[PDB]
RNA sequence: GUAAAAAA
């Protein structure tokens, strides 16, 4: 689920030339999700239990 | 599980295939209603949401998704709390909302309807089928969908039934007077026969049905809107139901009510079928709806607004993109609908146009669809095409130049058909073949994967290679790389029409997915047949500036890419003008690669110009080719060139005097300018008669009609002209022959003499020619001359290499024409030329340690030189004390060896100092070509022989001496003996490459048959024993057939099948496919 | 500064006769040069034989010529009336380029020190071998491991890499080439007397991080063995450039059953380009110029992908990229499973 | 806009402040952006509050209870807050919200770097046309 | 560097 989940967020990526810095953390938030898939997955249900405000 | 085409598809199948569906015997009226929910998203209110999805899910999930939707929006300066209404642009927002739209479907249906239709939960029904027939025919309402917010609703009414609801909506909104058909809607993109003038039952039958639904949605959660909602109803007076879904405008015919006996069969209608009697019960046509022509109109528009500033690749792309992907969705109906291919013509006319005012401003009366068309392998812009452009056989005109001389080819004047640039609608399959072909294509493969595991083997290319593009997903799609993922990937249509709300991209392939569908479309045989359309690859090159690059075969040729100038340079902080030009550059490339083509006075009408250094007519103003050929023609080429030709054939007359029994040739050097002063000409070369001599008539270089006058002569010229052919002229006989006449003819021209030649050269194609007289010894004489000019000139190899850095090709390994059997044969002119051979001087060898490790201890080595003119072997013997304390040990192995190469240059005299290097090695070619940039008069090639300078290291005193080295050294040694003397050197070269195989072979058999009795001594200062002439070509033919043995014993090939040029070229070292 | 010649910067290689000192006072001071446009034969020749190999090249230099012009319109009217002095290219200083050479020396001096497949003489060990442990080694190759993780199904694969430190084995030598041939027909004969079939593939997609050119072969299992074409057909068909600009798959099988012989792949492929090539027999195989450096995926996610695919493996095991180690107990294993077929220990 | 705003009030809640905030959360629910303006304090402020609340009243129902023993020993539960408290690698999603980290002894160069270069672009004024023209005043003057 | 006598 979460490879399926950053497949799409990186192909939302695929196609860019110059890239702002908020698309640059993106991409190495990403990459990060990659390396430490059990990490990520922790962070996302914590984020899914506790926050309420974005 | 669908594309929207099967979407449409399956919906005229369910109307189809509903009971009775057609018939209107008893007055039963069938409506369709496509409606909108209107404002939806924006009245969602959160607290709601929140309980309807702590229904569906996790209480924690569902307080997740409405605080989600509860944030601040900002833009620039503006901000506000969303607090009503859902935000599209969650990555959610499309599960949440067709969870919404399933809650309204079942306020719009009701609980028991929507039930029926759903069917019971541990069997639900198939999408547009019911359980059974009573159950189908309950209800009014037959068939329901919804597609994101539009929903379609195909209702079913008995006589009885209409007249109720018309009567509850007139007793509601009353209103006589006639203008709820002056405020109907009807479809007017089918003819009007298709429709008619309305009728006031069917009139009241669908504004009720409309009233009927907004009556069940509640307007502070949505509604539904007249002005977007359109009704169709089919009735005993209106044999016809239309409806449009997704795109496309569908008008449903029965046959039980078509007027015809029989029926033109188009491709571009669908036939439905019932699916109990199993015959065509009902037509449908399709046609493209205006709102999507205007759709693509629109998405043309939008390239060609962002796209002033880009490459014309990137638009050639996004046209492709566009094109595709409006093709492979409607298809029939693409075809059926008139508008949509007026829209397709223009908005390629338009592409073109933006093409042609990034090359110049002003607009040409006719670029070839060459240039637009062809593929990017030939560096065209690789266009599809959704119209019929007309090839002219003035563009498919080919020639081409070979040691005979001239040929002329009008490809197409086989046949008086109009070649046209091909249809991608022609390529592409229709949708209702794309369904028949799946369902059939995947019982095959299934079958045939039981047969397979049935016999317990593999499965083959073989088996899958028929069914290999087809189906609905692919085949394809079940060789692609994620699947365990694509079997967890839920939701992906929804998830793509909502990433319009998350994305400023807008995707043209919507609709498909290509990890889920596959790729839908395929284009081989379009761009093969857009070849042979062109013309063919040398119609094509003949348009391009193949000829002038110097390259052997278009296969093999690679483009560099070139676009990273973003990341490379924007640290300069560039203006948007600046980076527009970085953006640009790619466009040079492409001008310069098509520019034979296009500064054409054909093309360009107007006042020509001439570019100053050069003798180019430039037709218009086309600002990138005249900065690229100012680039190329800098630094006066144009006349170093004449320069150049003029001085070596001035050369070749001067070694030639004797042979053509010329007194002198004079260099007349008043004119550094008439090269490119095109308006006359005077002469270069003169040549003053010994004798007198009798010329021939003025006939081109190529005729064998000669034809001597009587007329006695003693004072020639020989003028060169250069020139730089377009594609309309570039015919270098005409032009030879014409400006001959003429500039004799011509009182402003002032040859020196009565008789004279004119040579004229084409730069832009690699062509010359000549027309004048001749005395006896011109036309094979020039003829070589100018064969080993145009191949060997230093100033045409600037221009050759100034070309291709300009285009950024590269080349495969079919390159700059190495040692071959040719060039072979070339090595023994008068010219000065010697092999390098450094294969042998790193040397490393494998030490057994104590503790069993290997070690790559290296012994010393020894550069090969061989000058096989004079048969001399210089040896450089290099040290493991030159070898120790370095990394890299190959590369700066081939980088000493540059050096040394070089430094023996250094020490070589003038007279001494080699004309023609060749490498053994190709990858010895940029570290001797850099550190002999020193002498660049020097011409450095590789070979493609395998040269056995190994088994001359395997001479016996040669290692020896190798192996007792301390220091370096530098010796020299004779290899030809005394066979200098004795025969040709020819001869003895092949001797020499007879025996060195024989020693690359075999060691023992090789030196028992050198050495056949004891009483054949090797003295001191020869290498090899002394023989007679018959004992030498015995030994030849034993060490010749001996290796012909081992070849056949190695590659298990008879050595009787092997011709004399084979048998040479396996005694060379080339590799020979097998001849069986 | 520390020899740093034209084979570290192919500019400095004698006299630079395109170039002309600036008369000008800050051409005398800051050292300007200008183009010498009364030059000859040699000069000509001796400038394009130095300015091959450039990266970028003329469009980099045609770049540079606009990045300086400050009153620069993207405008065709622009263009034709300062065509001129556009076309007119830019030399760099001697000290820019010394800066270039010096520049280059660093970067390739880490990447030689960092990369864990070279072998040199000079350091002492145990740093003279490298960080992946030596199996057999012939002449001027060698072959090691792949490193942990493997592709479940498909265990025990191998690498071929060459002592030179390459970034193709378009790049690489004939002799190197040759027993790179000899490698792969060992492992072949080793792999079918497993039971298996076995590919080898080259990831040269990124030239521009001078990776070390390494021959990887992976060994798969019988039927996935047949139809290992079909499946790479698939990938390098879908995993780059839809325009592309060369075609797709190149089919260097199909080549050499015409008439190449085995000099299909290397006489085929440009050595300048990126690329991506798998073998199924030993003379061919097919390949792909990788155009889109966003699209293709990085490093060796490519391959590791088809090879999951075909093999079907878990996600986390497919992108993880594998890490070497000096002391590795199957290494020590597969060389104790591989000593009966080395023809390097043959010779030895 | 969430912390150094000056109508963001920072000192402890009223019982009248509790009261509002603990009705609108029942009535709109998770809508924190909806119920922070009525509330009068942030939202972040709103939530972490509301979260307290519930949690001393469920500290206070286990203290009522009388579950656990004496409080001298390591039996009790972890609070909410306690399971909050941030993982070995853990970010904190709110910093915004938090208050500000006073300076160390020591600054970072960093800092000393942000402090100088903070100083002179507050105070710079011109643009570049009005510093050649100042510079060209002086050339002029001194040229004259 | 193209458009006024231990801080390009
Ligand atoms: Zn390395």
């Amino acid at each position: 689920i979460l490879i399926l989940a950053l497949e799409r967020l990186r192909e939302a990526y695929s196609t860019k030339g110059r890239l702002n810095q908020s698309q640059r953390e993106e991409l190495a938030l990403i990459e990060q999700a990659y390396d430490s898939p059990g990490t990520t997955l922790e962070r996302i249900k914590r984020f899914l239990l506790t926050q309420r405000a974005f | 599980s669908e594309v929207p085409p099967l979407l449409v598809y399956k919906w005229c199948q369910g109307i189809n295939n509903l009971d009775k569906v057609w018939d209107t015997s008893n007055g039963e009226c069938n409506v369709i209603i496509e409606t909108q929910l209107s404002k939806v998203y924006e009245k969602i209110e959160l607290t709601l949401l929140n309980s309807l999805l702590r229904l569906i899910m996790d209480h924690n999930l569902a307080d997740y998704i409405t605080a989600k939707n509860n944030v601040t929006l900002t833009y620039k300066d503006m901000s506000h709390v969303n607090s009503y209404g859902m935000i599209r642009g969650l990555q959610f927002s499309a599960f949440v909302f067709q969870y919404y739209g399933l809650i309204l479907d079942l306020l719009i249906l009701g609980p028991q309807r929507a039930a029926e239709i759903a069917g019971p939960p541990q069997s639900p029904n198939d999408f547009l089928q019911f359980q059974d027939r009573d159950t189908e025919t309950r209800h009014p309402i037959r068939l329901y969908t919804r597609y994101i917010d539009k929903i379609w609703v195909f209702l079913r009414f008995t006589a009885e039934e209409s007249r109720d609801l018309i009567q509850r909506f007139l007793t509601e909104q009353p209103d006589p007077n006639f203008e709820n058909v002056i405020g109907f809607k009807s479809k007017k993109c089918w003819p009007r026969d298709s429709r008619m003038r309305l009728m006031r039952h069917d009139v009241n039958l669908g504004r009720a049905v409309f009233w009927d639904l907004k009556n069940r949605l509640p307007r502070s959660v949505t509604t539904i809107e007249w002005d977007d909602t359109f009704v169709s109803v089919y009735s005993k007076d209106n044999p016809n139901l239309l409806f449009s879904m997704c795109g496309f405008e569908v008008r449903i015919l029965p046959k039980c009510r078509n007027q015809n006996d029989e029926f033109p069969v188009k491709d571009s209608v669908w036939s439905l079928v019932d699916n109990s009697t199993k015959e065509r019960t009902a037509h449908a046509f399709l046609q493209v709806t205006e709102e999507d022509i205007q759709k693509f109109n629109n998405r043309i528009r939008q390239i060609l607004m962002s796209s002033g500033s880009t490459t014309f690749t990137k638009i050639a792309n996004k046209w492709n993109t566009a094109l595709i992907a409006l093709f492979t969705y409607y298809r029939e109906a693409a075809v059926s609908t008139v508008n949509l291919l007026d829209t397709i013509v223009k908005c390629e006319t338009k592409i073109q146009t933006r093409v042609k005012i990034g090359l110049n401003s002003k607009m040409p009366s006719r670029f070839p669809p060459a240039v637009f068309y062809t593929p990017k392998e030939l560096g065209g812009l690789g266009m599809l095409s959704g119209s019929h452009i007309l090839i002219p056989a003035s563009d498919k005109r080919w020639c081409k130049q070979t040691d005979v001389g001239i040929t002329h080819f009008r490809a197409g004047m086989s046949h008086d058909e109009e070649t046209l640039i091909p249809n991608i609608a022609r390529y592409i399959i229709p949708w209702e073949a794309e369904f028949i072909d799946s369902q059939r294509v995947w019982t095959e493969y299934s079958q045939k994967r039981l047969e397979a595991q049935q016999q317990n083997r593999r499965l083959t290319l073989e088996d899958l290679e028929d069914s290999w593009d087809r189906g609905l997903p692919r085949i394809n799609t079940l060789f692609q790389k994620d699947r365990s993922t694509l079997s967890f990937d839920k939701g992906f249509r929804a998830r793509a029409e909502f990433k319009i709300y998350q994305l400023m991209k807008s995707n043209p392939f919507w609709w498909t997915n290509p990890r889920h569908d596959g790729k839908l479309w395929n284009l081989n045989a379009y761009r093969t047949d857009v070849i042979q359309a062109l013309g063919g690859v040398e119609t094509i090159l003949e348009h391009t500036l193949f000829k002038a690059t110097g390259f052997p075969s278009w296969e093999g040729l690679f483009w560099e890419k070139s676009s990273g100038f973003e990341a490379s340079m924007q640290f300069k902080k560039l203006t948007n003008a600046q980076r527009s030009g970085l953006n640009q550059i790619p466009n040079r490339r492409f001008t310069l690669w098509w520019s034979p083509t296009i500064n054409r006075a054909n093309v360009y009408v107007g006042f020509q110009v001439q570019l100053d250094l050069t003798g180019i007519f430039l037709h218009g103003k086309i600002p990138t080719l005249k900065i690229s050929l100012i680039q190329i023609f800098r630094a006066h080429l144009w006349q170093k060139i004449h320069e150049s030709v003029v001085m070596d054939l001035c050369q070749v007359f001067d070694q030639e005097l004797e042979a053509l029994s010329i007194e002198s040739v004079q260099k007349e050097t008043i004119h550094p300018r008439k090269s490119y002063k095109m308006n006359s000409s005077c002469a270069d070369i003169q040549l003053f008669a010994s004798h007198k001599w009798n010329v021939t008539r003025p006939s081109l270089l190529f005729d064998t009609k000669d034809v001597i006058e009587a007329t006695t002569t003693n004072k020639f010229w020989i003028d060169v002209q250069l020139r730089y052919g377009d594609y309309d002229s570039h015919d270098i006989e005409r032009y030879v022959r014409a400006k001959y006449l003429d500039y004799t003819t011509d009182s402003m021209s002032l040859y020196p003499s009565p008789t004279g030649l004119m040579i004229g050269i084409d730069l832009a194609y690699n062509l010359y020619s000549a027309y004048g007289q001749y005395f006896p010894g011109l036309k094979t004489l020039i003829q070589q001359a100018m064969a080993k000019i145009m191949k060997a000139n230093p100033a045409l190899y600037v221009l050759r290499e100034r070309i291709r850095k300009g285009l950024q090709l590269y080349a495969s390994e079919s390159n700059q024409e190495f040692l071959n059997s040719q060039n072979y044969s070339e090595l023994f002119s008068n010219q000065t030329q010697l092999f390098i051979d450094d294969t042998n001087v790193y040397r490393v060898t494998i030490h057994k340690t104590f503790e069993g490790n290997l070690t790559t201890k290296p012994i010393n080595g020894a550069i090969f030189i061989f000058n096989p003119r004079t048969g001399q072997l210089f040896l450089k013997i290099i040290h493991t004390s030159v070898w120790a304390g370095q990394k890299r040990l190959g590369q700066l192995a081939k980088w000493k060896t540059a050096e040394e190469v070089a430094a023996l240059i250094r020490s070589l005299p003038v007279e001494e100092q080699p004309k023609q290097l060749i490498v053994t090695r190709k990858g010895l070619l940029d570290p001797l070509e850099v550190n002999l940039v020193d002498f660049p008069n020097i011409s450095i090639r590789a070979s493609e022989l395998q040269l056995p300078f190994q088994a001359a290291m395997k001479v016996e005193k040669l290692g020896d001496m190798i192996l007792r080295a301390t220091e370096p050294q530098m010796v020299l040694f004779n290899l030809y003996d005394d066979w200098l003397k004795t025969i040709s050197s020819y001869t003895a070269f092949s001797r020499l490459i007879l025996i060195l195989r024989a020693l690359h072979v075999n060691q023992d058999k090789t030196k028992l048959i050198l050495r056949p009795d004891k009483t054949v001594i090797t003295q001191d200062h020869h290498i090899w024993p002394s023989l007679t002439d018959e004992d030498w070509i015995k030994v030849e033919m034993q060490l010749r057939d001996l290796i012909l043995n081992d070849y056949g014993k190695k590659n298990n090939v008879n050595v009787a099948s092997l011709t004399t040029s084979e048998v040479r070229d396996i005694i060379l070292g080339m590799e020979i496919s097998a001849p069986s | 500064a520390i020899v740093l010649d034209a084979s570290y910067n192919r500019m400095l290689a004698g006299p630079r006769h395109e170039v002309k000192a600036v008369t000008t006072k800050r051409g005398r001071e800051r050292g300007q040069v200008e183009a010498n446009e009364d030059m000859t034969i040699e000069d000509m020749i001796s400038e394009e034989r130095r300015t091959r190999g450039q990266p970028g090249g003329e469009g980099l230099r045609l770049a540079e010529r606009i990045a300086k012009d400050a009153r620069f319109e993207n405008d065709l009217e622009y263009l034709e009336e300062n065509a001129e002095w556009l076309a007119k290219r830019v030399h760099k200083t001697d000290l820019s380029l010394k800066n270039i050479a010096v520049n280059e020396y660093q970067k390739l001096n880490r990447i030689l020190e960092t990369c864990p497949l070279c072998y040199h003489e000079d350091r002492n060990p145990p740093q003279n071998l490298p960080i992946a442990p030596v199996i057999s080694l012939g002449t001027r190759t060698y072959l090691t491991l792949a490193p942990e993780p493997e592709i479940n199904g498909a265990e025990g694969g191998a690498v071929i890499v060459p002592l030179t430190h390459h970034t193709n084995l378009l790049e690489c030598d004939d002799d190197e080439w040759e027993e790179i041939r000899n490698f792969m027909k060992s492992l072949t004969r080793l792999y079918h007397d497993q039971g298996r079939d076995v590919i080898f593939y080259e990831n040269a997609a990124a030239p521009k991080r001078r990776q070390h050119a390494a021959l990887v072969a992976v060994p798969i299992p019988y039927e996935l063995g047949d139809t290992a074409p079909a499946f790479f057909r698939e990938a390098m068909l879908s995993s780059d450039e839809e325009w592309a600009q060369h075609r797709k798959v190149i089919d260097t099988g199909k080549k050499a059953k015409e008439a190449l012989g085995r000099m299909a792949f290397r006489r085929s492929i440009a050595k300048e380009m990126p690329y991506f090539h798998v073998w199924f027999n030993l003379d061919g195989g097919l390949g792909h110029i990788v155009e889109d450096e966003n699209k293709w995926p990085k490093g060796d996610l490519f391959a590791r992908e088809v090879i999951g695919g075909m093999l079907d493996a878990e996600p986390d095991v497919i992108k993880k990229q594998g890490r070497w180690t000096r002391s590795d107990e199957r290494v020590e294993g597969f060389k104790k499973r591989w000593r009966k077929f080395d023809w390097t220990r043959v010779l030895t | 806009n969430e912390w150094l705003d000056p109508s963001i009030k920072k000192i402890e809640w009223s019982r009248e402040e509790d009261e509002k905030l603990l009705h609108l959360a029942k009535l709109m629910p998770t809508q924190w952006r909806t119920i922070a303006p009525i509330v009068g304090r942030t939202a972040n402020q709103c939530l972490e509050r509301y979260q307290k609340l519930l949690d001393e009243a469920e500290q206070r129902e286990a203290s009522e209870l009388g579950l656990t023993g004496p409080d001298g020993g390591e039996t009790r539960a972890p609070t909410a807050e306690d399971v909050r408290k941030l993982r070995p690698g853990e970010i904190d999603p709110d910093p915004e919200t938090k208050p500000a980290r006073p300076d160390t002894i020591d600054l970072d160069e960093d800092e000393k770097e942000m402090l100088s270069e903070a100083r002179a672009r507050l105070a710079n004024t011109q643009g570049k046309k009005a510093k050649r023209k100042a510079r060209e005043r002086q050339q002029e003057e001194s040229r004259r």
